[PDB]
């Protein structure tokens, strides 16, 4: 069997893991690449949830 | 190419489809499929799958063989089953005989939990009784000829005309279409496969990235099966009651 | 207090921190101690529940 | 026979020896080998090890590949490595010069944690400022050339003279014995196995029942490798913060 390493039918799939792992840790600072400055952060919402962790447990 | 099914792999790629086991249940496993293993003779033995009962002591249920052979135009496998309440001790779960197998097709609804009770049918009034057990094995029995799903080409037929693992198995070309896959009771080189069966009954769900595939049985809602590419790993389980979906047709 | 232990050498705290998750922003995450002393003895609690 | 080590595999194997990785580090993971597999273009890519720091940001390591190729008498892999923190994105762990690894090599204790942290080196005085990546990539040299074990004629060479997966593999005769297992970078068929190391640097444990072998460097305490020959896997893990154990001697 030869195929590539992936198929081009899978942006998508790519699309959908590249937004499931940046769930996790912090996101990146980028920087404006005319200016050369760092974007400013987004302020979070502020809201309430229970503990889903602990239901998966 | 993998040899035999492993169900840490099984349970890990299923998870996501709700095909999950209790943790103590799983440690139990662990233990106990390689004792019975042995002391039943046997060269494969896994986890077919779980059945849930009214009770909550949902049975678990084990295939296992020894050799598969070609009969008939059919790939045939001395299959023997065991089921168990807790995962640590297993029982048999002995075949029934044909006329009791259309009974225990009539009976219906979720199973009670205890292996002691027996249903009642009536027919011209004689009345019959059949045991728990019996409607255990003919669930199992009825969903494994519709399923018992590998990949294509992965076994292949020996000198003494037995079937054996493909060690040169190379993949599924086209992991995403029903041709990948067949039946296990196909023989090697027949050209059937999940193609030809009744159009509608088999979901198939491709992650092209990572190279997983997922393909869910519709007639008997509850019937998982994975193939993983990369690695060339594939295995399947049962979990659910046990019934047919009747009203396919109007579902889809 | 585990605060009072004999540092090692270079004023270095003989327990070190270890936590759940990388980003302080999870509301219901675990802490914890490991030793340096010994290495492999570990104390860590999650909301109510601990252990060594 | 496998393809490449599974890390499901490999966590729960070695977990008894204590090499665990955290719960969100391991969903992290789950997502994030493939994508930087693909990005990279690389065929193989695993997990390769977990070195603790004094800060609590351990440094997870990465180890990949795409083909190992037979070069002067040895298994050459043209291996590439990369770090993370948090286990979603992974950071090249660049090479280091012949002259710095002497002077990493003198660096010694646990790591800070920092990856922007510099320690300092005086000689004949001249002060050399080494950065801490450049001490990470160096122990985990040492500790890839220490063990970098397979099993013994798992690999195989092929026309074009390249080091491929022998996927006619039957398992180890002997599991329990250090001839069954080797280098990485010993060519197949060379007869060069774990027992022409020192003598008392590997521990063995074998569970003749279950079938896995646990073998454990003791020159390294922290490498562990796993075989399990029912199933016909293996893999390794190395835990620890990195330091080689000098005191073997007294210590046996």
């Amino acid at each position: 069997l030869s195929v590539p390493l992936v198929p081009a039918a899978s942006a998508a799939a790519a699309a959908a893991a590249v937004a499931k792992a940046s769930l996790f840790g912090d996101p990146e600072p980028v920087l404006d690449p005319e200016s050369g400055e760092p974007i400013d952060p987004d302020a979070p919402n502020e809201f309430e949830c229970e503990d889903v962790e602990g239901d998966g447990d | 190419v993998q040899l035999e099914p492993n169900i840490t792999l099984v349970l890990k790629h299923l998870a996501s489809c709700g095909a999950v086991v209790s943790a103590e249940q799983q440690a139990a496993l662990d233990h106990s499929i390689p004792i019975k293993r042995i002391e039943a003779g046997l060269r494969s033995l896994t986890l077919w799958g779980r059945l849930t009962t009214l009770n909550g002591k949902d049975y678990l249920v084990a295939e296992g063989y020894n050799v598969a052979s070609s009969k008939e135009g059919a790939a045939v496998y001395e299959t023997k089953y065991f089921y168990s309440q807790d995962g640590a001790r297993w029982s048999d779960l002995q075949p029934v005989d044909s006329e009791t197998a259309t009974r225990c097709a009539r009976i219906k609804g979720m199973l009670s939990g205890d292996p002691a009770k027996n249903y009642e049918l009536e027919e011209k009034p004689l009345v019959f009784q059949i045991p728990e057990l019996a409607v255990l094995r003919c669930r199992v029995d009825a969903i494994a000829t519709a399923t018992s799903v590998i990949p294509t080409d992965s076994t292949i037929l020996n000198a003494a005309s037995q079937v054996v693992p493909n060690r040169l198995f190379a993949g599924a070309a086209y992991p995403e279409k029903l041709e990948s896959y067949q039946h296990r009771f196909s023989l090697p080189g027949s050209g059937v496969t999940l193609s030809q069966d009744l159009r509608g009954t088999w979901a198939v769900q491709y992650d092209a990235f990572k190279g997983v595939a997922q393909v869910r049985s519709l007639l008997f809602p509850g019937y998982f099966f994975y193939y993983a590419a990369n690695e060339l790993t594939w295995g399947s389980l049962y979990v659910g009651d046990g019934l047919r979906n009747n009203d396919l047709i109007f579902m889809l | 207090a585990l605060e009072e232990d004999a540092q090692l050498p270079g004023e270095q705290a003989a327990w070190t921190p270890i936590y759940s998750s990388a980003s302080e922003a999870v509301k219901t995450q675990a802490g914890g101690l490991r030793s340096l002393v010994w290495p492999g003895a570990v104390c860590g609690g999650r909301g109510s529940e601990w252990t060594c």
